[PDB]
Parts: structure tokens; C-alpha cells; sequence
């Protein structure tokens, strides 16, 4: 009467063992196994130094690649108060606009391979393969691991980064609305999205849900906003959200805010002090001798990196949101240098609570088109 | 009833239509398109100048800064001094890295003293055992495959690394 | 029934000789920049001249030809 | 690279799955697992006439 | 998948005829030689596309 | 024969196959029936290879991040694999797999022909070299040097 | 005074076939080997360009390579992502489940060693050779998305170098032994209800 | 059901399994039987694993009071995995010895 949905999991994130009932076709109670991959970081993460501890982050985080380096530099740098020029906030606010886009991709694609988009595939690793480059150019080997140091970030990314935008700057844009014309083209790419998996904002709120799927249901609750990061918010944006909240408004929410990431980059680009890096670059050799440039302003570092520094009791939290959810490391502010106690609040294990109270009285197909619209990845979850 | 039925069951085929026929010839464009996709396995990516591949050893490099644990995620290498008393510092003896329990940090590369600790790129790692990856000094070097200078590689630049349009 | 044997010999070995293996350099000439029906020429082909076209498939022998005495 | 083109491919596959070590699992047995296919295969073979 | 389509070519299409009706294929040359293998590769020809 | 005709005189050449290995093991096929059992190498990381084919070597085990000196003295691989070997063997088929391009010791060519010793004094070694599409041999030791 | 020596050739490996029963495996094997089909496996810090693998930047199904999400089908399966001590107890099985020539391979530094899980964690698994026989071990976390076809590319030797006789190394015995237990049972823990 | 620590070498079968095949792949799962390493990692002469099979009873009647968990299929299968590691080290069992392709989950013979 019950079978499980597969540890192999025929869908995009990995391997979910989904046990469910089943009257012939239709299922009445489905339920998730989780806890197969663990990466245990809670634990090696007293037993180590920053440094040491630095490329660990983007390990059990390859779909966002970048959303896990923004609270692990914020406890080493932005507790201490050890001063990040607004030029290399620039920097990172252009890291983290990617990072926008390299989530929307690696959703939407695999979420138009689960809808019923079965072309688009191979469409949208052509649009990414550019990204590798960027991110392989930039500091690291391919998700361009290690690109935040302590004192500020491992070094300013080169002249043919910055300024080199163009192409899939205006590229992407010109290509999103193909995606929009082609959804509400075929309505049987619609038919089957529409009217699955609804959620309201209250319980939206009540469940403790987040992320563009909560967005779209009017709560516009985005905290690219409510924090000054880094002071990043001298740029100008679009909230983007919808008024449903379920699958396809899910799809709404997802599409209708990448066009504000390159927007943001193109603030950056003419923005940063510094501008483009050959700007930088062939600036620095006319005033070599004092300027604002190589100042608090227009320094990668300010103060040495080294495995050596001590802390205080200060136990801070920061809720920084992805376009996938939330996320936050607490930890108990210890007087040594690694501190006593390490905690992560990913989205994943902040977004299935609802998993199983949202398949409700549905077909196995209803269970597919739910799970790939709710913008789900494990790595995040089992931490 | 039925005439509202006899006048929209050809506007829900008209509909259909309007988008299936559109849809079509829009992807004939893409059936028949004029792009090509990655070519044969002789025909690498272009690589840039910040990655990292096989690291490098030396003997003349590292002055025994010893930091070699001290940076990689699992403070992977050995240290070994030996007794020395030439003023006060004990040789470079005992060493084996291996690439099976390194995950590319090789952080050292920043902080070592003289240039010692590089980068490189390859990959034919033809491992028909873990225990046969000790990479002592010299032979790391071994001139490798060095993209421009073989025989049968024209590699155009990427994306990101060719011209605008 | 002399003179019978060239003709029908002719045109049944170019029937299966010139083809098989100019048509592995007509696709590999072009196979991305082709037109909307381009692909149909040769691809038709494929079958008409079959009787050596697949003699020139990867049937293509290498065996080790013992050598000349 | 299976020759020029895949001319050679599709029968490459053929052989390949001709021996592949046909599993017969434990519930239900030759009583009808060799003669599900066999109907199927006659079904559309037959059609050519 | 390969007798569906040749089932509705063969009833909705002209089996094996030419664009042009396929008795006019003869009539129009006022004779003929040796049409049998020709009109036998050509009715797999103008079949099978 | 045809290999046989460039290994059992010989006993030192290289092999340059297209870069695909799909045409060359036909021929390794063939040499397990005169005497000859096979030893694949992949010749990269070893220091110098005469005691890694002579002479009791310490290959350094894959450390564990800790652990100062540990080094198992593991053993050379040519006069044990023949006390393994039957009286009814005519050669140790070996191949030098990374041979090539197109306190460590660069196994250069000056090595290869220190390894082209041991087939005759004292193994039947073969180099392993990408080439063109039609599968060659040619004796290393000429190119040595 | 060697410590743990290998065990003697028992057969003299003496023998020889003829061409016309031979060259049929041996075509066979070649087929074998230049039709294999990926079986479907990702989990963690090494699997996602696995993906890239079918697009165009790197694209393996050029030859032939079909991706079959199915066990008992396909021969070739990718165990790329950090495996950990579950996910095993059911992983085993799907190599227990497929056709005799499957030739298992490695990917990922983090599955030949547990790279950046190997300092103190009750979790990952140390190799995965210590789970399944498999042949080549692949590096990289991230794996290099060119160095997985080049392991292929070297793999695809190994069927090649087999002949007829080799095509009774598949076959199996049972060292089925005969021993009861005396405790208690404990029943069923994943309840599916909510 | 049958949830068993199988790892390599070591399958601890919580079912009884000890025909050609099981017929249900647990039979009830009432005998708890075991299969040494089909994939002939170590090559068996009776005498060799007679002493395995001896502290077999050691393992499952000396030491066993918790209930049927994989608990205690570890707290089998850790002694199993250096039982094995000791007969080796000692020169009693070797490796494999086939044409497969030979791996050395413990490393490359040593000079003692």
C-alpha cells in the first residue's frame, strides 16, 4: 500500500528517500527521509583555525556557491569591526548580484527540466558557461573557492572581470524574455503549474518559510534591505514579488527578479570607487605616491591575514537572505580564537517543514511538479 | 449548453494552434541554428592565469617555513626534522604529498617565503591505487602538457575570454 | 550477353564505390552552419547508394594485410 | 568516435545489450516474463505483411 | 513509431506515387526501356522521405 | 605476430596509438599465451626507477596529517613477481604508461634506456605515447637521446 | 621477508584459441565498451559538474554515453558527491542490482580518501573502495570536468583487454553459512505518517 | 525489514539467505545468516575461516543482549573488519589474486 519514491530520487537535487502511500495512482500520506548527507561541519568547526576553515564553506554549498561566504566573512571581519573599504564592499555587492543569477540558473533550468520544459535544458548551461569563466578567473579553480579572505577579500578581481560584464550583461537580458514568452506559450506548461501546492502569507509567516517562494504571496519580506551590509545599499533595486505564492507564482518570483542583478552590476560597475579594475589599475601608477586610492578606500586588505587572532564574548546573528532562503550562523562569543560552539540555519531545513503538509490528497505528478517548483537542493540541509 | 461549446471549440483549437505552429517555427530557427557546441575532446577550454591544478615541490624554496600543515584543510603533509647542527635549523628529510587527501587549498602559495608552493593544471591521474601518489621534488615539473605547445590543439578563447560580439 | 557485363558492372560499382566515402566529408564539412532543410540532402543519400555506403561505414577494415610475397 | 558517425552505434548497442546477463527476478518467473515481450515484439513484426 | 508513420504517409499521402500522378510518370515519353528498377528504388525513394 | 615481431627481438619500443586506446588492446590479447604476463605501471610519481625496479624502495604511504616518520620499506616489483612467476615464462610484459608529452628524479629518456637494461640484463617494457591515428611502434631507445 | 605476500598464479596460463572464436568476444567486448550507458548518482561537494558533462561546454554523450536512472539497466554508475556512512546501506545495492559488466570507476578525491571530511566526524566514509569494488579512482573536489573523460578514455582499455575465457571471472559461488541468532526483535521505526 | 550492514566484505544479513536465492529476500528473516566477500577479495581454504566461524558464536552468543539493531550489526562488523586485518598481518590469508582489478583497501604488501 506504501513504497518509497526512490534514495536514487529521479530529480535534480540529489537523493530524497520519499516514502508514501499509495491507492493505485493517487497517494494519501507521503513522508521524507533525510539526514544521508551528513557534513557534520558543526563539528570540525571548533577543531580549526579561519584560514584552515575558509574553502570548507563552499563545499556543502555548490548550488549557491557564494551565499555561504557572506556570513562566514561577517563573523571573522564585520564582528571585530576590522574595517572593509566601501570599494571591496563594492566588490563583494557584484559577487553577491552574481550569486544571484548563479542560483537562478541552476533553479530555473532544472526547474523547467521538472515542469515539463524539456529543450531548455542544455539551454541555460550554455547561458552559465560564461559564469564559469567569471568565477574561474576570479580567485578559484572553478566556484572560485576562496575568494573571501579576513582582512577583505583574496585579491581584487582582474582588469578583463569587471569591466568585461558586457556581453552577457546585455546578453541575459535580451534572453530572459524568451523564457516569458515561451511559460505562457503551450498552456499545458501552464495547465499543469497553475492552481498546485498554494500557500498563504500567513502561514507562509507561521511556518517560517522565506525566500522568493514566501515573496509571492505580497509579503515582499526580501532582506536585501534591512541590513547594512558591508554599506552596500547605496544602489538602487526592484522588490520583486508576487501575490499567490504557490508553484507558478513560484516561477513569477524567480523570473521577474534576476533582470534586477544585472542592473545592480551595471550600478557597480560605473559605482565602485575604483570602477572597473584596469581603471584601478592604470590609476595606481600616476599617483603611486598618496591618493585616496591604496586609503581606507581602494584596498583589497587592510591589516595583516594570518591564522592568529583572539576574540571576545560576542555571540552575533546575521539573517542574510538568499535567492534560495535565509541563512545564519550563530555561535557563542568566545574569549579564544576558535570559538566553543558553531550553528548554521540553512534554508532547506527551514523550507521541507512544510514538505509534508504540502502534498495534500494529490497524484504522484502533483508530489513532482511541487517538489521541483519549491526551489529545494539538499547539501544545505544536512550541513 | 452546446452553441457556446459549437462557437469556442475552435477557439481552444485556434489557441492551440496559434501557440504550437508559433512554438514551431520560432525552434525552427534552433533545430537548423547556426551555433556550434563544444567540439572533440582534442579541443580543451581556454585557461586564464588565476586556477589551480598539481601543486609543486622544491628543495630550494622551502627554507622549512614548515607552514605545510598549517594550511591545508587537513594539515595533510608531514613534518620531519632531524637533528641537524649546521646553526639551528633541522633538515627536510621525510615528505609526500598527495593529491587524494588535498582539496586544492595549497593556501601556502600565499604566505611561503620564496615562490615555493605553485600552481599548475593537468589531470591524467590513472589511479589503479591510492597508495602510489608521492610527489617529491623534481619530477613534479615533468614540462607539462602545455596547451599552446602541442601539435594538435587550436584552442579559440571563451566566452568571457574572446572579443565583444 | 557478351557485352552485357560492363554495363550493368559500371554503374552497380559506382553504385556503391564513390559515395560511401564522400559523404563523410560532405557532413563533416558542415554539420552546425547547415539550413533548415540542408541536413535532408545527404541524409537521404544515406540509404540510395547503401549497397557500399555501409562498406565505407565503420566497417572500414584495418585487418593487417599480409604483404606482398 | 564510433567510426566517422554513429552508422556503426545503433548495432554497437545491439550487441552490447544482447548479452548483458538477462536477471529473470525472484517474484514471477519464465511463466510469463519471456512471453511479455514476445507478444509485444509479434504485435508490430506481424504488421508488415 | 515507424509504421505509424508509414500507415498515414501511405493513406493520406501518395504511397508511392510522384507529385505528379503516378501512371503519368510513363505516358508523357511515349515509351519505355528499362523502368523496373527504377520505378522499384524510386517507389522506396518517393515512399520512404 | 605482428607485435610479436617488434617485442620478443626487440625488447624495448614504444607504443603510439591514437589518443583513444580503442584499437590497441587487441594486441595485449595476444601476449598472454607465449609467457608473458602483464605489469601496467602509469610510471609518474616513483623517484628514480632503478630501485623502484631493483632495489627495496620506502614508498611513503599517503599520510594521515599526522604522524611523523612513517614509511612502510615497501618492496621492488621485478624479482618477487618472477619468484611469483612460473619456470615457463618467457618475459615480464611491462608498460610504462607515463612516459611521455607531444626528491623526485624526471624519468626522462636517459632513464627509459636505464630501464631498457632490465629486458636485457635481468623485463619486456613497452612506453606509452599518444600519436597519430594509425596505431605505430617505434623503438624508444633511438628516441632516447 | 616480505610481509603479506600475494598469493601464487595457480594455473600455469597456458592455452591458445583460435581467431574465429576469438575475435568475436573480442569485437563484442569492443562494442561493450564503446556503448556504455552512465547510471545516475549525485550527491554532494563533487557531483554537480556532472551536469555540465551533457551541455556544451563538456558533453560525454557525444559518444553514446545514455544516462539511464535505473539500476538493474545501465553499467556504469558515478558514485560523484561526498558519501557518508547512510546512503551506503542502499547504495551497495544498486551494484548488486545491474548486469555482470559493469566496471565500476571512482570520482571525486573526497570518495578515493574523504579529502575535506578526514579530520574528526562520525559521518563520511573513508574511500569507497572499503563499500564497492570499483577500478579507477578520479581526483578533485570539484572533480575536473576533463579529467572524468580522460579516466573514461583509459578505462575503455580494460574491456578491450579481454578475451573469451575471461567471460567465466563473473561467475559466483555461495559461502553460505549455517548460524542462528537468539534476541529480540525490534519493530519497524520509519513509520510513514504524519 | 532487512536492514543490514553490508558493507564490502562484511554483509551481516539480518534474513536468512542460504539457498541459490532467497525466494523472498529475507525468508522470514529468522535465521540471520552471512556471506564472506562475493566479490573474492580474499581467496577461502576451509581451515583459514574455521576460526572465524568458531568466534562467530564469540560474536553472536557471548556478546549479544540488545535487541535486533543495526547497533549491534556494527558492534559485529567492527571486529569482523580487524579479525580479518590480524589473520593477514600474520601471513595466514592473502588478497585476491585474479584478473580483476586488484585493489589494496590496506595498502601494498610490506617488508614486516
Amino acid at each position: 500500500m506504501i513504497v518509497n519514491m526512490g534514495p536514487q530520487h529521479p530529480s535534480m537535487h540529489g537523493v530524497l528517500r520519499l516514502i508514501v502511500t499509495l491507492d493505485g495512482e493517487d497517494v494519501i500520506d507521503c513522508e521524507p527521509i533525510l539526514g544521508y548527507l551528513h557534513r557534520g561541519m558543526e563539528k570540525i568547526a571548533e577543531n580549526r583555525t579561519i584560514i584552515q576553515y575558509l574553502p570548507y564553506v563552499t563545499r556543502w554549498d555548490y548550488l549557491a556557491t557564494m551565499f555561504t561566504e557572506a556570513i562566514t566573512v561577517n563573523a571573522p571581519e564585520f564582528l571585530e569591526n576590522i574595517q572593509i573599504p566601501q570599494r571591496a564592499s563594492y566588490i563583494r555587492v557584484i559577487m553577491l548580484e552574481l550569486s544571484r543569477i548563479a542560483s537562478h540558473l541552476l533553479w530555473l533550468g532544472p526547474f523547467m527540466a521538472d515542469l515539463g520544459a524539456q529543450t531548455p535544458f542544455f539551454y541555460i548551461f550554455r547561458e552559465r558557461e560564461l559564469i564559469y569563466d567569471l568565477f574561474e578567473a576570479a580567485t578559484g579553480m572553478r566556484m572560485m573557492h576562496n575568494y573571501f579572505r579576513i582582512g577583505g577579500v583574496a585579491a581584487d578581481l582582474p582588469y578583463g572581470w569587471i569591466d568585461k560584464c558586457l556581453d552577457f550583461c546585455d546578453y541575459f537580458l535580451r534572453g530572459v524574455v524568451e523564457y516569458q514568452q515561451l511559460i505562457t506559450q503551450n498552456p499545458i506548461f501552464l495547465e499543469r503549474v497553475e492552481g498546485v501546492g498554494f500557500i498563504s502569507g500567513e502561514e507562509a509567516v507561521n511556518w517560517g518559510l522565506s525566500g522568493p517562494m514566501l515573496r509571492a504571496s505580497g509579503i515582499q519580506w526580501d532582506l536585501r534591505k534591512v541590513d547594512p551590509y558591508e554599506s552596500y545599499n547605496q544602489f538602487d533595486w526592484k522588490v520583486q514579488w508576487q501575490k499567490e505564492g504557490d508553484s507558478l507564482a513560484r516561477y513569477l518570483v524567480r523570473v521577474g527578479e534576476m533582470s534586477e542583478s544585472i542592473k545592480i552590476i551595471q550600478q557597480a560597475i560605473e559605482k565602485i570607487p575604483g570602477g572597473p579594475y584596469e581603471n584601478l589599475e592604470v590609476r595606481r601608477f600616476k599617483k603611486e605616491k598618496n591618493s585616496e586610492w591604496n586609503d581606507f578606500e581602494y584596498k583589497f586588505l587592510g591589516k595583516k591575514p594570518s591564522p592568529n587572532f583572539e576574540l571576545s564574548r560576542q555571540e552575533l546573528y546575521v539573517r542574510v537572505e538568499a535567492p534560495k532562503g535565509e541563512l545564519g550562523i550563530y555561535l557563542v562569543g568566545d574569549d579564544s580564537l576558535f570559538p566553543w560552539r558553531w550553528k548554521i540555519r540553512p534554508p532547506g531545513f527551514i523550507n521541507l517543514q512544510i514538505l509534508p503538509q504540502l502534498v495534500k490528497k494529490m497524484k504522484l505528478a502533483d508530489i513532482m511538479t511541487i517538489l521541483g517548483s519549491i526551489d529545494i537542493i539538499m547539501g544545505e540541509v544536512d550541513r | 449548453p452546446m452553441v457556446t461549446g459549437f462557437m469556442s471549440y475552435g477557439q481552444q483549437t485556434i489557441r492551440a494552434t496559434r501557440y504550437i505552429g508559433q512554438s514551431f517555427i520560432t525552434t525552427l530557427s534552433h533545430t537548423n541554428r547556426l551555433p556550434i557546441t563544444i567540439h572533440y575532446p582534442y579541443e580543451k577550454s581556454i585557461t586564464p592565469e588565476r586556477f589551480r591544478g598539481r601543486i609543486h615541490f622544491e628543495f630550494d624554496k622551502c627554507i622549512a617555513c614548515e607552514v605545510c600543515v598549517r594550511v591545508c584543510p587537513i594539515d595533510l603533509p608531514v613534518v620531519d626534522w632531524r637533528f641537524e647542527k649546521d646553526i639551528k635549523r633541522k633538515q627536510l628529510l621525510n615528505y609526500s604529498i598527495d593529491f587524494g587527501v588535498c582539496i586544492f587549498c595549497g593556501n601556502c602559495v600565499e604566505y611561503c617565503p620564496t615562490s615555493c608552493l605553485s600552481m599548475t593544471e593537468e589531470y591524467e591521474l590513472s589511479t589503479y591505487d591510492r597508495h602510489e601518489l608521492n610527489y617529491n621534488q623534481i619530477a613534479l615539473s615533468r614540462l607539462p602538457i602545455s596547451i599552446m605547445g602541442d601539435y594538435t590543439i587550436q584552442t579559440i578563447r571563451n566566452s568571457s575570454e574572446s572579443k565583444i560580439n | 550477353i557478351l557485352g552485357i557485363l560492363p554495363p550493368v558492372a559500371a554503374i552497380a560499382f559506382f553504385y556503391l564505390f564513390v559515395a560511401p566515402p564522400i559523404i563523410m566529408n560532405w557532413m563533416r564539412l558542415r554539420w552546425f552552419k547547415r539550413k533548415f532543410i540542408e541536413t535532408y540532402l545527404q541524409f537521404m543519400f544515406t540509404y540510395l547508394f547503401f549497397p557500399g555506403l555501409m562498406l565505407w561505414a565503420p566497417f572500414v577494415n584495418f585487418r593487417k594485410f599480409p604483404r606482398d610475397k | 568516435y564510433a567510426g566517422p558517425l554513429g552508422l556503426l552505434q545503433a548495432i554497437a548497442d545491439g550487441t552490447k545489450l544482447l548479452f548483458k546477463e538477462d536477471i529473470l527476478p525472484s517474484r514471477g518467473d519464465i511463466s510469463l516474463f519471456s512471453i511479455g515481450p514476445s507478444i509485444a515484439v509479434i504485435s508490430v513484426l506481424l504488421s508488415f505483411l | 513509431l515507424l509504421v505509424s508513420s508509414l500507415f498515414v504517409t501511405v493513406l493520406y499521402l501518395g504511397g508511392w506515387n510522384f507529385s505528379i500522378p503516378y501512371i503519368s510518370f510513363f505516358d508523357f515519353f511515349q515509351m519505355n526501356k528499362a523502368v523496373g528498377i527504377l520505378e522499384m528504388t524510386m517507389g522506396i525513394f518517393i515512399t520512404l522521405t | 605476430g605482428r607485435w610479436l615481431d617488434d617485442v620478443e627481438k626487440h625488447k624495448a619500443l614504444a607504443i603510439y596509438p591514437p589518443h583513444e586506446g580503442g584499437y590497441e588492446g587487441r594486441y595485449l590479447n595476444r601476449l598472454r599465451y607465449q609467457g608473458y604476463y602483464f605489469l601496467d605501471l602509469s610510471a609518474r610519481g616513483l623517484g628514480d626507477p632503478e630501485s623502484t625496479l631493483t632495489k627495496i624502495h620506502p614508498v611513503c604511504p599517503p599520510s594521515l596529517g599526522r604522524q611523523p616518520v612513517a614509511r612502510w620499506y615497501f618492496p621492488p616489483e621485478v624479482d618477487y613477481r618472477l619468484s611469483l612467476l612460473h619456470p615457463d615464462a618467457k618475459g615480464l610484459i611491462v608498460w610504462v604508461y607515463e612516459a611521455k608529452v607531444s626528491r623526485l628524479q624526471v624519468l626522462s629518456k636517459a632513464e627509459l634506456q636505464f630501464l631498457a637494461m632490465l629486458p636485457d640484463l635481468r623485463v619486456r617494457v613497452i612506453a606509452e605515447c599518444g600519436n597519430w591515428r594509425k596505431f605505430i611502434w617505434k623503438p624508444l631507445k633511438q628516441i632516447s637521446g | 621477508t616480505v610481509m603479506n605476500l600475494i598469493e601464487f598464479p595457480l594455473l600455469d596460463q597456458t592455452s591458445s584459441n583460435s581467431v574465429i572464436s576469438t575475435t568475436l568476444n573480442d569485437l563484442s567486448n569492443w562494442s561493450r565498451l564503446s556503448s556504455l550507458w552512465p547510471l545516475l548518482y549525485g550527491t554532494s561537494c563533487c557531483f554537480i559538474e556532472f551536469a555540465s558533462l551533457i551541455g556544451s561546454r563538456f558533453d560525454f554523450d557525444r559518444y553514446g554515453l545514455v544516462p539511464r536512472s535505473s539500476p538493474r539497466q545501465a553499467d556504469l554508475i558515478l558514485t560523484a558527491g561526498t558519501v557518508t556512512m547512510k546512503m551506503a546501506p542502499s547504495l551497495v545495492r544498486l551494484y548488486e542490482q545491474m548486469p555482470e559488466p559493469k566496471y565500476v570507476i571512482a570520482m571525486g578525491a573526497c570518495t578515493i580518501t574523504g579529502g575535506m571530511f578526514s579530520t574528526d566526524s562520525y559521518s563520511t566514509v573513508r574511500g569507497v573502495d572499503k563499500l564497492i569494488p570499483v577500478d579507477v579512482y578520479l581526483p578533485g573536489c570539484p572533480p575536473k570536468p576533463e579529467a572524468v573523460i580522460d579516466a573514461l578514455t583509459k578505462l575503455r582499455k580494460k574491456i578491450s583487454r579481454e578475451i573469451v575465457e575471461d567471460r567465466t571471472l563473473s561467475q559466483n559461488k555461495k559461502r553460505c553459512f549455517t548460524t542462528s541468532h537468539k534476541l529480540y526483535v525490534r519493530r519497524s521505526t520509519h513509520t510513514g505518517t504524519y | 525489514q532487512w536492514l543490514s550492514c553490508t558493507t564490502r566484505h562484511v554483509r551481516i544479513y539480518a534474513a536468512y539467505i542460504d539457498p541459490e536465492t532467497n525466494a523472498f529476500d529475507q525468508t522470514q528473516t529468522d535465521k540471520l545468516t552471512l556471506m564472506l566477500d562475493p566479490t573474492e577479495e580474499f581467496v577461502w581454504t576451509d581451515e583459514t575461516c574455521q576460526m572465524v566461524y568458531n568466534e562467530f558464536q564469540d560474536l553472536v552468543d557471548h556478546y549479544e543482549g540488545a535487541p535486533l539493531s543495526e547497533y549491534t550489526l556494527r558492534l559485529i562488523g567492527s571486529d569482523l573488519e580487524h579479525y580479518i586485518r590480524k589473520l593477514l598481518y600474520d601471513g595466514e590469508i592473502k588478497y585476491n589474486m585474479r584478473s580483476r582489478v586488484l585493489n589494496f583497501s590496506m595498502g601494498k604488501p610490506r617488508v614486516k
